[PDB]
């Protein structure tokens, strides 16, 4: 029965990693989006558009590595 | 048919190898032990991608002309433009050898990787259930030895141009002072240098072996792991992407070779 | 496992591939070799303007 | 040496070759010298430091200025 | 026994983990969105909006993280 | 007796992790408001505000994490 | 048999990795896109050009990692 | 009994922890009061006002986990 | 057999770390590089030709450690 | 035996750990101050004694952390 | 995965891509090429006497 | 037995680390060379010089740890 | 042999900890002596010094750390 | 046995860290001093003089876990 207690603490690394990563890359991208946003202010409707279409393509991995973890849990036990 | 998932992967992975003493065919399941055992699916694909653009190259060579050029020619010298871009400017000596060593080079690895996109079991079927051939795989890079031997043949180009435009006696003193020139270091200064040096070719072979022989197996996987109705919608995006890494990588030899013998010879 | 449904999977991964290259890979392709072609040939044209 | 111009609205008030100079830049103080990249501040009322070539130094008082 | 009660060494990787996640990038947005309030002293309610809009993004994943921490404290636990 | 003495280290793995988030989030978040309000001091009275809001999502998470450690700390352990 | 934790769990540290490192590289480079965007936001198409030109070379290590994270996780097991 | 040195670590842990947290979100803050100092050297007395003010904040989760740690090394163990 | 458990690991761990490594590198490059294009259109081709003397450059080392992790993996188990 | 064995690994994390941030703190704190003196050596004397002053803050936690493994080293060794 | 012979036996094929390019590939190309880049540059040479 | 494991454990981690320092020292260095370029294309030959005599010394730790993890495989297994 | 073995993982932790701490350190601060110099040529003897003067706060708890291993390896060994 | 591999596992984590610590070192001060130079070319040899000397105390602590990494692994 030690198994599915390591089933669970892969699940507890393949989901931090994946946190982290996904709240760096957004918090940074996010804080130079705000100081683009501040320097010109009439612009902000164009470099909104653009930081969602860069922000998925950041997310990408987090998304894929916290499904795995989520497999690994709720199906394999 | 009994092949697991694990156990279908597996036929893969493996490699079509001939043995040179008995030129008899290595079986997958016990792998003979020796030096001596060529992979025939890397030469044969290496050997027919090379002749099938030196052949669509030197048909028009022979009979190029300075009107308004074929479609076909139009390309030729399109990408002859991006060539010569890069050869004009980060070479500036006088060598013949440099250009045409960047372009064989740019193209072959091109074309080697450029058979990923074949859809991955199409072609071994006609290997293994045609032909009576027991596995294969059909992406040249993918197999370590001819990375391995184009990039010692840059090692060796680096050694050749680097000792023919300064000779020995300036290349030991650079392969030995540096970094600090100071004389009490020299010792330790050479084992640095040294293997400085050889990482060169070492890293241009590993960076795009790697790169090909991870990219064979996510469409494995994708054959593999998944039912019909979802293997393609992984394989779009994938495709989508394994373009981009098929194109950089060759691009990434042409220049670093360059860059790596400019750096020795000038 | 039955080989075969990969066949299908693959099938249909290889037609939308080549959907995606052909509606967004070949006109780029094209359309540089065109760009180039009209550079060529406008350049022999007023070379030979010139040359008269 | 480079070539350094002092001129005011009214009058110009240096021309000659100078090896070095010392600014006070309104960022921070500032040393200049021969091939120094393009650079371009606002500066302090005070002083500024030549060194004529042959190293002869002088002192100018400024309003402050732009250099 | 250590069958459950390591499950909250697995907890704990996952929700600390997560907490530097969200930690981070939310304090680095907040940086870069304070130096843009300074910088235009009257924008600021437009800039909060923003700044709103790209936070929860950082907390889009280690929300998940903090479900699923709970989740084996509390549920398999 | 795998009870207590490892529930010790998993709490000090989340309070430690949580400890170090909370410490680098405040002090970013601090540094660009320190450099902000040396500019435009006699903002001061808003850009604290501003501080203030945003500290609030900052360190919200981490609470959680260091409030969830105590749970365990003295209740579980 | 126990053989299958120890898989799942080496296959989890590089996906986790992964996901970090990739995440990371995407964020700090849209970052910088975007503050060159707001400079230069008519040749915003361009920045986009060779920013996913780069973004090919981020992504290399990261998705080989998944790669062999998905193998070890359901073919090697 | 074995547990005696699982509570020294189980400490150690966060005592370290919250020495890195500590000495790196105050030393940021305080590079950014050193800078800001040199522009306007008349407000020096203003300015580490306002970094003791918010000092006061970077440390208290640090000040948990220190005394913490304690709870266990010099009472429980 | 104990040996396939760890044998594995070794090769997950360090492909993990080459990831990290040159994730992170490229990002900055990379960043800089669209910091020039943001500043310097009619340079791009130049700064690009360098660019590319670097990136190789910097996937000097982790590439090795990805081609011994692959052997690790098939060759070695 | 094991009370012999575990006095240094407990000290090693503590000690480490406070190395590490004793010396980025200042590092970073005395970076800031050695530009701004450059930038004003009017005011040398005037910003070590800030210097000073701030650092008296960041090594609390580090001299505690550290003075406590040289009680697990020596005192109660 | 393994080492092999083959290492050797592509060399002896890439010196031959090599050679097979070298001398009989590229010097036509970029002469064929060379002729054109001057027939173009002539012209303004040719329409600056034509000035003059 | 398993100090096959742990050997090639210990050549994994050596490799492992060096990897990560030596692409993130050249990632910075390149970071600063190219905006030193960007400012100004008519230094890049001397820039591109100076770099090579910086970069020198980044490898020389880490091209150490790289050729004893080549040994610690082919020699000591 | 048995009791020793964790005296030699003791004395790699303490060293390669202090390692990183004071290269890191140091170096975020020569970087600002740098700019310091490259600002003003004639003050870089007492910038010099003042380098100096600094660091020699930045390496002390390095040192301790160096020290002490060094007591583990070879005194206690 | 179950005990040397101790010993080398801790060799390669000595100098894994030596070499992380002495590789960010060295990049960010280089980086610095490409930009001064950049900034005021015509000061090179003066910049990378004092380049060298601020080096010198960066590689003490790296270069002395490293001899002690390898003594540990050859020595014992």
């Amino acid at each position: 029965n030690l198994n599915m207690d390591l089933l669970y603490m892969a699940a507890a690394v393949m989901m931090g990693l994946a946190a982290i990563g996904a709240a760096i890359g957004i918090g940074i991208l996010g804080g130079k989006f705000l100081e683009g946003a501040a320097r010109q202010p009439d612009l902000i409707p164009l470099l909104r558009t653009q930081f969602f279409i860069v922000m998925g393509l950041v997310d990408a991995i987090p998304m894929i590595a916290v499904g795995l973890g989520l497999y690994v849990m709720f199906a394999v036990a | 048919e009994n092949m697991t998932p694990q156990d279908y992967i597996g036929h893969h992975l493996n490699n079509l190898q001939l043995d040179l003493r008995t030129f008899s065919l290595v079986d997958p399941q016990n792998p003979p032990a020796t030096f001596w055992t060529i992979n025939i699916d890397s030469m044969f694909f290496s050997v027919v991608l090379g002749l099938l653009f030196l052949v669509l190259f030197r048909s028009v060579a022979k009979k190029a002309t300075s009107g308004v050029p074929g479609k076909f020619q139009t390309a030729i010298e399109l990408v002859i433009g991006f060539v010569n871009g890069s050869v004009k400017d980060m070479y500036h000596g006088k060598s013949k050898l440099i250009a045409p060593l960047a372009l064989t080079i740019f193209v072959w690895v091109f074309l080697m990787n450029l058979m990923d996109l074949l859809p991955i079991d199409l072609l071994p079927y006609i290997a293994e259930h045609v032909l009576g051939l027991p596995a294969l795989r059909v992406v040249p890079s993918a197999d370590v030895n001819v990375t391995l031997s184009m990039a010692l043949g840059v090692f060796i180009l680096i050694l050749f141009y680097s000792i023919k435009m300064k000779g020995i006696g300036g290349f030991t003193k650079e392969l030995t002072l540096q970094p600090f020139n100071h004389w009490a270091f020299i010792p330790v200064n050479l084992i640095l240098e040294g293997v400085s040096l050889l990482s060169k070719p070492v890293s241009l072979g590993l960076r795009l072996f790697g790169n090909m022989y991870a990219g064979e197996l996510i469409f494995i996987l994708i054959a593999g792991l998944l039912p019909w109705w979802s293997q393609w919608i992984l394989n779009v995006p994938w495709a989508i992407f394994h373009i981009l890494i098929i194109t950089l990588q060759a691009f990434i030899f042409m220049v670093l070779t360059i860059v790596y013998l400019s750096m020795a010879s000038e | 496992m039955n080989l075969n449904a990969t066949i299908l999977g693959q099938a249909i991964a290889f037609v939308l591939f080549v959907l995606f290259a052909m509606k967004y890979v070949w006109p780029p392709l094209m359309a540089a070799i065109e760009k180039r072609q009209k550079e060529i040939a406008d350049g022999l044209a007023s070379a030979e303007r010139a040359h008269k | 040496t480079y070539h350094l111009d002092v001129v005011s609205a009214e009058q110009q008030m240096f021309s000659g070759l100078v090896e070095k100079i010392q600014v006070t830049g309104s960022e921070g103080e500032l040393g200049i010298y021969p091939g120094h990249a393009p650079l371009l501040t606002a500066i302090k009322p005070g002083m500024i430091r030549i060194v004529k070539q042959h190293g002869h130094e002088e002192f100018i008082y400024l309003s402050g200025g732009i250099l």
